[PDB]
């Protein structure tokens, strides 16, 4: 359910076979990292996006 | 007239009833608060004893049905995640600054007036304690640090046992510091592994210069002992071999069957022949070992351990260089394993601990890990001792990241009373009267610590509340701001000088945690209890 | 004594409360009557030789090393296998299989050994019919043993043991620790060194 969200955020376009996978269907962004919020969990942020 | 199938309290007597059941769940821990606390002996009505002094543990472990007091629960659950000290502490504040705004609105006070009046007071109290009531840890040293630990680890069945206690987990949280990118000092606790074992006394814990392991070798034909340990860390069950569900074997010349049954077990032998060819001398897996494997390895006179905890060799490959390894393919498409994926240890043994064994890896290179083995004189008192001291790790690792700590033995309540007293006057006509109980109730805290030694709470508190009025007002004496209670004699001492220190960051976050407990639980004047 | 049809009015709902008041009670009851003649009525009504494994298996054993019964069962995991047992006091036999269930629970901690007695829980069962080893399994009975004492006797936690394996209901058996090792599991901040 939250593949369209996905790639209307990033810009990425979905891949079901290696034969279409090639590097103009990525999505670049400028950080993506996993941070810790204060032992209270861990949440995965993609901050920048060219193209948002 | 409105036919809801429930009941249905609304105004004064839901109000109250919030608050009788904060005072009930405070009431419940307020006699283990500071060092002439007391600890309780919880059962869980199948035998089960459980011996505690903290808050979060007593909490957690009580059945509580009104919701209003699941919200302290949860906020003592939350006090300890994020911080891991002060856990009594938020509960007793929350529950006081609930009972004064129940005052204040049965005294015709609106809510919003007492809430705006709560959040004032709390941003600055906060901005009191950052700006007066902080001392750098930097000019104290490794003292600052020790005293911390003796502080934390008061009112705990390692009381008096502090002197040694906090050497240990100083030098315990020490032994696990790295520091990451921005070169930010970033103290990883929880990878203290902590082992319990009852037996000697308390002065007999060990705190290992490596990783202690509570497993054993899988075979008795093994070595107990190795001295230059090239641990080899695996994610993959050493058995023989079996075709996945995709693959099926069927047989129509009758000569391949035993070529294929030798194969099933020769691929695991081909495998432990591979592993053992680089010098391995610990080999570690998550996966089990069977027999075949196990005789393999004994006749190399080599460890192997099977079952082996997920987090334990995580750490084990980190301290020791390591590489974890699910399977054994590199990029070539073939199955090789090289000595670059071997870690290293000055000693591997097997030691003997009260009629049971466990596995010691001492001196990992290239990174120090650290362990505690703590020994009690049975497990109730080894549980309290592993929850006492995971107080203390966290206090330690909140002093070593944040360099400011704060004075103990009720002198921050005091001083922020006073000066909230004080700043309340300068602020609004109700949100003023909201200031000054969110002042009187911070006075909680010393209470409950005389009361806890059966002192004259009222005078101990009066005199502590002149100190500090009179450090506020005269600007030459402001050191008596490190004034607190010195609960042995039941006299103002110097805090600071006597060396009782808390980590401000406590503090800072059991006055918001309290805050918005307060402000939540007071925005509700009705109760719609739906039957079930 | 006529005009039937009636077809009534917003009555009734003006005493749905009431009505639900005794509807929840009734349900509650009929549910706790449904749990109990899932069994009443529905069962009461109707050298290899030696075992030379048998002492070997005893000498290991010694190596120890009314609303509740709808609230036990109504939750927890459906994985495990609880083996109720029913008794009365003053009739004999009870407590030979209740020490064989005490032995039996050392070897299998999965399994959930509880009693219960049945005047908190019928007269032609509590008569001559209390020895029953209620199995539960996924919320339904996969065992509903009565009258053991005739395949038993008057018995050790061998016997019992045996006769629950042979219908494959014991599940297979798997060290002695120092004490315990775990005290959290969360992110635990593993370590790291970054150069
Ligand atoms: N040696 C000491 N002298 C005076 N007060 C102390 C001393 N050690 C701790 N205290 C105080 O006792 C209070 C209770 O702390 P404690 O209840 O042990 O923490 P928690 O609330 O996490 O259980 C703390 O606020 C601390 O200021
Ligand atoms: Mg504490």
């Amino acid at each position: 359910e939250d593949i369209e969200f996905i790639c209307k955020t990033i810009g990425t376009k979905p891949v079901a076979h290696i034969d279409q996978f090639t590097a103009d269907m990525l999505g670049s962004a400028e950080l993506a990292e996993e941070v810790n919020l204060n032992g209270s969990g861990k949440l995965l942020k993609i901050t920048g996006c060219a193209s948002p | 007239p409105l036919s809801v199938f429930g009941d249905r309290s609304t105004g004064e007597t839901i109000r109250s009833q919030n608050v009788m059941a904060a005072a009930s769940i405070a009431n419940i821990v307020k006699s283990s608060l500071g060092p002439v606390g007391l600890d309780k002996m919880l059962v869980d009505d199948i035998g089960d004893v459980t011996i505690t002094n903290d808050g979060a543990t007593i909490l957690k472990l009580l059945e509580v049905e009104h919701p209003a007091a699941k919200v302290l629960c949860e906020l003592a659950d939350l006090q300890d995640k994020e911080v891991g000290d002060g856990t009594t502490s938020v509960v007793i504040i929350a529950a006081e600054l609930l009972k004064n705004a129940d005052e204040l609105v049965k005294q015709k006070i609106h809510p919003t007036s007492v809430i705006s009046g709560y959040r004032l007071a709390c941003k600055e109290a906060v901005r009191y304690i950052n700006e007066n009531l902080i001392v750098n840890t930097d000019e104290l040293g490794r003292d600052c640090l020790i005293n911390a630990a003796k502080t934390s680890m008061s009112s705990k069945i390692i009381g008096i046992n502090g002197d040694f206690f906090a050497n240990m987990v100083v030098d315990a949280v020490l032994a696990i510091k790295y520091t990451d990118i921005r070169g930010q000092p970033r103290y990883p606790v929880n990878s203290v592994n902590i082992l319990k074992a009852h037996g000697r006394s308390q002065m007999e814990s060990m705190l290992i210069s490596g990783y202690a392991l509570n497993c054993v070798v899988g075979s008795q034909g093994m070595p107990k002992r190795i001295v230059n340990a090239k641990i080899a860390c695996l994610d993959f069950s050493l058995q023989k071999t079996k075709m996945k569900l995709g693959v099926q074997v069927v047989i129509t010349d009758p000569e391949k069957l035993d070529q294929i049954r030798q194969r099933e077990s020769d691929i695991t032998k081909e495998r432990i022949q591979k592993i053992l060819a680089t010098g391995a001398n610990v080999i570690l897996t998550t996966g089990g070992i069977d027999d075949m494997c196990l005789k393999y390895f004994v006749e190399a006179g080599a460890m192997a351990v099977r079952r082996v905890l997920k987090r334990d060799l995580k750490r084990i490959a980190k301290a020791s260089g390591a590489t974890i390894l699910s399977t054994l393919a590199n990029l070539e498409g073939e199955e090789t394993f090289e000595a670059a994926m071997l870690g290293q240890a000055e000693e591997v043994v097997q030691e003997r601990i009260c009629d049971d064994e466990l596995i010691l890896i001492k001196n990992t290179k290239a990174r120090t890990s650290a362990s505690i083995i703590l020994r009690g004189a049975n497990d109730f008192m080894c549980d309290e001792m592993e929850r006492s001291l995971h107080d203390a790790l966290c206090v330690v690792k909140r002093v070593l990241e944040s360099k400011s700590v704060v004075p103990g033995g009720g002198a921050v309540e005091a001083a922020l009373s006073i000066y909230l007293e004080n700043y309340a006057t300068s602020m609004g006509s109700r949100e003023q009267l909201a200031i000054a109980e969110f002042a009187r109730s911070l006075l909680v805290i010393p209470n409950t610590l005389a009361v806890n030694a059966a002192q004259d709470s009222t005078d101990l508190v009066a005199k502590l509340r002149a100190f500090h009025n009179e450090a506020q007002v005269n600007p030459e004496r402001k050191n008596l701001k490190w004034i607190g209670l010195d609960l042995s004699n039941g006299k103002p001492r110097d805090n600071k000088q006597a060396g009782v220190f808390e980590p401000t960051i406590v503090k800072v976050k059991s006055l918001k945690f309290a805050t918005e407990a307060a402000i939540t639980i007071l925005r509700i004047d009705d109760l719609i209890k739906l039957h079930p | 004594l006529a005009g039937e049809g009636i077809s009534v009015n917003t009555g009734p709902k003006g005493v749905i409360n009431d009505w639900r008041r005794f509807k929840q009670l009734e349900t509650e009851q009929r549910e706790e009557q449904c749990r109990e003649m899932e069994r009443l009525i529905k069962k009461l009504s109707m050298f290899l030789q030696q075992y030379r494994k048998q002492r070997m298996e005893e000498m290991r054993q010694q190596l120890h090393k009314g609303e509740g019964f709808l609230d036990m069962i109504d939750k927890e995991q459906k994985s495990i296998v609880i083996m109720v047992h029913i008794y009365e006091d003053g009739i004999p036999g009870t407590e030979a299989m209740n020490g064989c269930m005490i032995c039996l629970a050392a070897e299998y901690p999965a399994v959930k050994f509880c009693k219960v007695k049945s005047s908190v829980i019928s007269s032609q069962f509590t008569r001559n019919a209390l020895p029953a080893l209620l199995i539960y399994k996924g919320g339904e009975l996969i065992g509903n043993f009565v009258r053991v004492t005739d395949q038993l006797g008057d018995f050790f936690a061998v016997d019992l043991e045996a006769f629950l394996q042979e219908f494959g209901l014991l599940p297979e058996k798997e060290v002695l620790t120092s004490v315990r090792n775990s005290a959290t599991c969360h992110s635990e901040d593993s370590d790291l060194e970054i150069d």
